[PDB]
């Protein structure tokens, strides 16, 4: 009812009955959903206005935390519900609103919550089903209803309604099920074959009608015949209605047909496969595929089964036998089936073992259609046969490496010219790194030849003209103008429009550009994760949206291009284009000031280049700009060159640049750049013996002096000092703290300013502070040296805590508040206990987070600690009278949870814990928001807001669920020592059960979970990781009991061994338990003897069921392709990170697969550094690789391109080596974790564990360590791991454990 | 040419690139290029390339963390086997033996000796076959 | 003041090492043509191609400046690319068509096509043509 009102009072009256900008946005989000599409268009116009009204403030809503804004998330939902309109205009208005929004990083977007593509399966057996009859009624509705408006169609439609009445009474359970309404108003009135496609078949339907006459004879079912006679008259009335009828009719045809007639029908289907009317034939092939889908539904009926039902299954098998999967693939290329086509190709490969090269030729075409990131290269690596050189050039194009081999594509053209299209690819090579002169040479060459492509090259030249920003180039463009337009070429036409000053006439052309975007939008509708896939096309639309804002000024919201870029995802593939569009906008501007304004955009592009390599392109970018010299800008270009190599040469150039920059004066950015140059010089100083560390420290000290304000200079200096500090003792130890305190104080000041690297650095700083506290206590026990000297260090530590208190923030606390548990277990006491009080202050800032840490603390006896935690609670109670009351209610609830956790097929909490159920019902205990694992993780502050962003930010920010308690009667899990999980109903109403198992060190695992979703967040940060879209699932753990922690279990989670068991059951293959017992292994088994017996037993035991599992996992072929991407995500890099950790040795049972999205699961990985692996059998394999799991992994190729990409992710993963080290330090630091296996010692460390930490550092190095002599390559380390996975020797070494035939 | 030939040299170009893993893929590719599992070639020119490829594979193996010292020795033994006469096959082998020898001593001079003699014998045979690595061999 | 004489001196030397020293010696980095002289000492084709492109972007008044880009095409040594550069050059040099045609003729020698040789043969240049004139003798 609520709507925007021209008159405020009428809106106000509506508002009072109904009952700031973000709330308005929330109303707007409700507005974006539209009861009426016409109503939605008015809303969309209002929404675009709202974004304009938000202006800079809308950008401020967009940027505040590194984590994407929740309000943006409502905006993100708005994008999902945005430009997806059947009306082209409606979609265009939504697109225009998205352009004002701009493009969020796909990694930045956090909306994986929505169910999106996943849904209960549409398919039903049909015809017998009342709902299937309802679908037939729906067929009568809509287009049949339009036929009903035609008089001739209506008489047949009325008869069809009468036939439906004959099948079921119009009156009444079926009538109650029926929607009725407009349909109800219809209901009262109701109460030789070259012919297919060609000749008589015409546009599909006519061919179908001849088939239908054949079909009624083929199927003898009495019900089928009565429906068919009615169906044929309706089929004449609507071709589309006939097609819907045909899938059901086909199912009847499969059930009954003449054996010869069925062979003829199969032959006809092959003939269509072998083969608006042409589109109808493609649709008919799709209809045949739909019939195949119907056959799959019949197969599903067969699956429900377990003579005629078996015989029908045999007949369906015969229908499949008549079908050729390879034939289906040939049809699929005509189809542009793509992922659906690939699923058919995979099935053919599965059905018959094939030579890879025969397989390879189909595969190379399939890869080209796929546009897979692995694309041709994964296939090329897979191929055992050298590629054709032209094929290799195509593979180079598939790589899109650019740079080297661009000439190679030209060289194939040089050897011979057979393809104008090959020449066009050469022309893209001719464009090379955006070189105008090359284009000028290209245009004359295009002129000498006569081709349609040469005009297309001219369009590329027009884009070059846009780079030129030359009116004469635009005049050259105008002769070129008037051609079919590529999306870039249309952009060139828009550039022609900018010269045109068309204004509204140009805007209609922009709408035409929007229509091309709308075609992208049609591509955009699809399975979940489509939006990231379509993000690049969306980005071109986003560039168009930026262009429209620029156009309005030309025709005459801050909309900073830089402000937009930080929000925007950066893509090696697309970021350079996005920068290019911004450069094009700068070229468009005629503003006088802009003579010096344009270059910084090239320099920012150069920074993007440094991330993207393409260093020669980056040098080219400096050539592309130039002038408006900035000493820092030249220095930055040198820094990128230095990163590539020649750091010493670059450093000398930088030294020249610094002299050029100034005869320190901040000079705005340049002094900060000078400090940054100094930081590069310091890195060079670490690199060069000639550079002197003491001199650098003075230089570092000078850099700190140049800007007190910049945290980053201080942080770099703090890191430099830490490198100065790490060997400052040089093993001297002894005195170290007074220098360390100065570094810590610098670290705190940098933290107070805040840093992009600050959160990792702060975690390290907190760890160092903890290390100092432990060190002082260790010195104190000895009495060595001076107690007073240590006391002065303690006072400095107190001073640092006070400095934090002046600058201390709950946001500042972050990880340290989680770490405090290690801090609580401290012998020192005194100042360390006083620091704990600051941790207590952080607990005061958020109660729920404080409670979660406290609950773990309470379960450990912690008698000195239990008193200390109580003292922290008492101090909090003193700090707030309200806080003390909340804590007391929380403690009782935790105690109640603990009693339930001890729990001294469906276990009912009310039935045994009558009091516990009563307490949950009671509101007398203070109401508590339900704990969330996502809630536990800290929110991340935006890089953009320098000051108070953390204070504004929630320490963790999310809508907060409040526990509603749990159902009095619930199912209880049954297992030996089974955890029992009950999920509390949400205040919203979503309920998650949590199961707690006794004697489990969950808290050490919980840090491991903390060691995760930070790297996963880092993956979200990585452009490559976003391109992979390899999201990592995070387990939710609440082990308040030291013995027991209750964890919610994802629906459809399957134990990998259980899923394997399900596959064995599906095979019906049985391996005797006694037979496994009959097999005997000596503990000292001969490795060869064990392997030979194992391989033979396994092959009978596990013919791979992986192909079967994928088909079962998704009914949809498209769903299966998405699942294949999901399989690639499963294990892979996530498995690699655990291998990189070296802690895990997860059981195959521990590994799990989730049915809805397919997720690999790792849980209860108690072993750290493979201590469990060292125990009993030891396996060096990076990940468990059951051949069937590998077989799903093998896919078209058993070797996994995705697996190689996961390794690529792992190399990316070791980018923050220090951050990883800090996380490792934390894992060693916590008391609850034991390096070597509560009340007795309230306040475990292994030297071997420290060595293991060194081993993790060695893993970052990638050095083998185990190998004699030898020097480490990250790509190689992944390859070696792949080799280890390939070897079955480790599996032979393993006893029990994965124990997998596959 | 069906034999990797210059393509085997291209792996050397990959060595100029300096990525060992790419080289390792090349090493697998070269054996396939002469034959799916090519032996050092019967044609003498092909054999010199086949041995050289094995030598390149051995140098790559020495670089590779995933190498077996016994396996590297077997390849070196094979390299001597493909041509007793060629100086180059022994010279790579002689170099291989020396790298093996420092590890072999394992900090004991006394244990070293019979292995040293075999290496010296290969060196002497190589010196007769050619002097190109001989000056290095002579020291 | 020494540097302007020095840049001329380096050219007379025709020595890369002397040129490299001059580039380090100069207070201000060489730009445009001065950058291009530095590129020849650098000896790197990709940098040279970029330098030629940058020089063309500032202005395209020199056939020789086009020729340096053609030299970069020669460094690329791709026959299809060389032909593409030649076709663009012939239209661009209305005043001096075929000035780089002799460079194209060397490319034709690389092409090893008699018909390609014929197009160069049809072209007439009052130049020694270096190896390419010898190539013309090779052409018959
Ligand atoms: N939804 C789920 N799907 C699959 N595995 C789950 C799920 N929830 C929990 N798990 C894990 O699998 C176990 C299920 O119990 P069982 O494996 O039958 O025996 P258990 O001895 O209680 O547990 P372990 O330690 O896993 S053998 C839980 O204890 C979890 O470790």
């Amino acid at each position: 009812f609520l709507p925007d009102h021209p008159e405020l009072k009428k809106i106000k009256a509506v508002l009072q009955e109904y009952r700031d900008l973000q709330t308005t946005l929330q109303l707007s989000m409700k507005a974006i959903q539209h009861e009426n599409v016409d109503v939605r268009i008015h809303a969309l116009t209002s929404l675009k206005e709202t974004l304009y009204k938000n202006q800079e403030k809308l950008i401020k809503y967009a940027t505040d935390s590194e984590t994407v804004e929740p309000i943006i998330s409502q905006l993100v939902t708005v994008l999902l519900k945005g430009c997806q309109d059947a009306n082209s205009q409606a979609r265009l208005l939504c697109g225009e609103c998205l352009g004002e929004l701009g493009a969020i990083d796909p990694g930045r977007l956090d909306f994986s919550t929505t169910e999106t593509q996943g849904k209960d399966f549409t398919f039903v057996t049909g015809v017998e089903d009342s709902s299937f009859a309802y679908g037939l009624l729906m067929e009568l509705t809509r287009a049949y209803l339009a036929y009903a408006d035609n008089s001739r169609a209506q008489d047949s439609a009325a008869y069809a309604i009468q036939e439906l009445l004959s099948i079921y009474d119009c009156r009444h359970q079926l009538w109650r099920r029926f929607p009725e309404h407009v349909r109800e108003i219809l209901e009262p009135h109701l109460n030789k074959k070259p012919i297919y496609l060609s000749k008589l078949g015409s546009n599909f339907a006519e061919w179908s009608a001849s088939w239908a006459g054949y079909l009624i004879t083929k199927v003898r079912h009495d019900l089928a015949s009565k429906i068919f006679t009615c169906c044929s008259i309706m089929m004449k009335h609507d071709f589309k209605v006939t097609i819907y009828l045909l899938p059901h009719i086909l199912v009847y045809v499969l059930l009954g047909c003449n054996q010869e007639d069925q062979q003829e029908v199969y032959a006809e289907i092959m003939a269509v496969l072998k083969h608006i009317a042409s589109d109808l034939c493609q649709l008919s092939t799709q209809t045949v595929f739909s019939m195949l889908d119907h056959l799959t539904q019949w197969a599903r009926h067969k699956f429900q089964a377990l003579t005629v039902d078996y015989e029908d299954y045999q007949s369906v098998t015969r229908f499949l036998d008549l079908i050729p999967q390879d034939t289906l693939a040939v049809a699929s290329f005509r189809s542009k089936a793509y992922t659906r086509a690939v699923m058919h190709f995979e099935s053919f490969i599965t059905e018959k073992k094939q030579n890879i090269q025969e397989h390879l030729g189909f595969l190379q075409k399939l890869y080209a259609a796929m546009h897979e990131p692995d694309g041709v290269a994964g296939v090329s690596a897979i191929r055992k046969a050298e590629p054709s050189l032209k094929e290799q050039i195509l593979e180079h194009e598939s790589l899109g490496l650019l740079r080297d081999a661009t000439a190679c594509y030209d060289r194939a053209i040089q050897l011979e010219p057979d393809q104008i299209i090959h020449y066009h690819g050469v022309v893209k090579s001719m464009l090379g790194l955006g070189q105008l002169s090359t284009v000028i040479t290209q245009v004359n060459g295009v002129h000498a030849n006569r081709s349609e492509w040469t005009d297309e090259l001219n369009t590329y030249r027009v884009e070059a003209a846009w780079k030129l920003s030359q009116w004469d180039l635009v005049e050259n463009y105008l002769a070129a103008d008037g051609k079919s337009t590529t999306w870039s070429v249309r952009l060139g036409q828009l550039l022609l429009s900018a010269k045109k000053r068309d204004i509204t006439a140009f805007y209609d052309s922009l709408k035409l550009v929007r229509a091309e975007q709308i075609v992208p939008l049609s591509a955009a509708s699809f399975e979940r994760g489509s939006y990231q896939r379509g993000y690049e096309y969306i980005v071109r639309l986003h560039m168009l949206c930026e262009l429209e804002h620029s156009i309005k000024p030309l025709f005459q919201d801050s909309l900073n291009w830089v402000a937009r870029l930080e929000m925007t995802q950066n893509s090696y593939r697309a970021k350079e284009p996005i920068l290019a569009l911004r450069r094009a906008l700068l070229s468009l501007n005629k503003r006088p000031d802009y003579n010096e304004m344009v270059g910084e955009c090239w320099l920012q592009s150069a920074r993007v280049a440094r991330k993207a390599g393409h260093h020669q392109t980056a040098y080219n970018a400096l050539l592309n700009a130039g002038e408006s010299r900035l000493a820092e800008l030249y220095v930055e270009r040198a820094k990128w060159l230095w990163s590539k190599g020649d750091v010493h040469q670059a450093l000398i150039v930088l030294q020249k640049g610094v002299e050029l920059c100034f005869p320190t004066p901040p000079e705005g950015k340049n002094m900060l750049i000078h400090g940054r140059a100094m930081l590069l010089v310091g890195r060079f100083m670490e690199e060069t013996a000639n550079f002197e560390s003491n001199a650098i420290m003075k230089k570092y000290k000078d850099v700190t002096a140049c800007l007190p304000e910049w945290e980053d200079g201080h942080f770099y200096l703090a890191k430099y000092y830490d490198k100065l500090m790490p060997m400052v003792t040089d093993n001297k130890m002894e005195k170290q703290g007074d220098l360390i305190r100065y570094i810590v104080l610098h670290f705190g000041r940098s933290l107070q300013y805040g840093n992009q690297f600050i959160y990792q650095s702060m975690p390290r700083m907190l760890t160092l502070w903890l290390d100092y506290g432990t060190k002082a206590y260790e010195w104190e026990k000895a009495g060595r040296s001076d107690r007073v000297q240590m006391r002065n260090d303690l006072g400095k530590i107190n001073k640092v805590i006070t400095e934090h208190t002046n600058y201390l923030a709950p946001y500042q606390f972050l990880t340290a508040f989680s770490q405090l548990i290690s801090r609580i277990c401290h012998s020192h006491d005194e100042v360390f206990v006083v620091l704990m009080e600051i941790i207590a202050k952080v607990f005061l800032a958020y109660p729920q987070q404080a409670m979660w840490m406290m609950t773990a603390v309470s379960k450990s006896s912690y008698p000195m600690r239990v008193n200390r935690c109580k003292e922290i609670l008492n101090k909090a109670i003193h700090m707030k009278k309200s806080l003390e009351k909340f804590v007391g209610d929380a403690t009782r609830l935790t105690d109640k949870l603990l009693e339930l956790c001890n729990k001294p097929s469906t276990l009912s909490m009310s039935t045994h814990f009558k009091m516990l159920k009563k307490l949950v019902e009671e509101a007398t205990f203070s109401e508590i928001l339900i704990p969330l694992q996502s809630v536990m993780i800290p929110t991340l502050p935006s890089i953009l807001g320098t000051h108070a962003n953390h204070a504004s930010h929630e320490p963790f920010p999310g809508h907060w669920a409040y526990i509603a308690g749990f159902d009095d009667m619930v199912e209880i899990l049954a297992s030996l020592q089974k955890p029992k999980k009950i999920s509390l109903k949400g205040s919203d109403g979503k309920f998650y059960i949590m199961m707690c198992k006794p004697k489990d060190d969950l808290r050490k695992d919980c840090r491991l979970m903390e060691f995760n979703s930070l790297i996963n967040k880092c993956l979200r940060k990585d452009a490559e990781s976003r391109r992979r879209e390899l999201h990592i699932r995070t387990y939710a753990v609440i082990p308040l009991n030291d013995e027991c922690g209750i964890i919610e279990w994802v629906n459809n989670t399957a134990g990998l061994r259980p899923i394997l068991t399900k596959l064995y059951k599906e095979k019906g293959v049985y391996m005797t338990g006694k037979e496994l017992r009959q097999c005997m292994l000596p503990k000292s088994a001969a490795l060869s003897e064990k392997l030979k017996v194992f391989r033979e037993f396994l092959l009978p035991r596990h013919p791979p069921i992986f192909h079967e599992w994928f088909l079962r996992t998704f009914p949809d072929p498209t769903s299966w392709y998405s699942s294949r991407s999901a399989y690639c995500r499963s294990t892979a890099v996530m498995s690699m990170v655990g291998y990189i950790l070296g802690l895990g040795d997860r059981h195959g049972e521990n590994i799990l697969f989730d049915s809805l999205t397919g997720e690999c699961v790792h849980v209860d990985f108690n072993c750290l550094f493979n201590k469990g692996e060292t125990f009993e059998v030891p396996e060096i394999v990076p990940f468990r690789l059951t051949h069937n799991m590998v077989n799903g992994m093998g896919p078209m190729g058993t070797e996994g391109l995705f697996r190689r990409a996961c390794e690529v992710t792992m190399r990316l993963m070791r980018d923050q080596r220090e951050p990883l080290m800090s996380v490792l330090k934390t894992f060693l630091h916590d008391p609850l974790v034991e390096w070597s296996k509560h009340s007795k010692a309230p306040l475990v460390v292994n030297e071997k564990a420290k060595t293991h930490v060194l081993d993790i550092e060695q893993r970052l190095q990638g050095v083998i360590k185990t190998r004699n002599r030898v020097p480490l390559s990250i790509e190689g380390h992944v390859h070696y791991l792949i080799q280890e996975a390939t070897d079955e020797n480790l599996l032979c070494q393993m006893y029990l454990g994965w124990t997998p035939y596959m | 040419s069906r034999l990797a030939e210059l393509y085997v040299e291209r792996a050397k170009w990959l060595w100029s690139k300096g990525d060992v893993h790419q080289a390792l893929i090349v090493l697998q590719k070269g054996v396939e290029l002469c034959f799916p599992e090519n032996e050092t070639p019967p044609e003498g020119k092909n054999m010199l390339i086949h041995g050289r490829a094995m030598l390149l594979v051995g140098r790559f193996m020495e670089e590779t963390a995933n190498f077996e010292s016994n396996a590297i020795m077997k390849k070196y033994k094979d390299v001597t086997a493909c041509l007793p006469e060629w100086e180059d096959g022994h010279f790579y082998l002689a170099k291989y033996y020396d790298k093996l020898m420092p590890m072999v001593t394992d900090n004991k001079m006394e244990k070293q000796g019979d292995l040293i003699r075999y290496i010296v014998l290969h060196f002497g045979r190589s010196l007769q076959y050619g002097n190109q690595f001989i000056y290095q061999s002579m020291p």
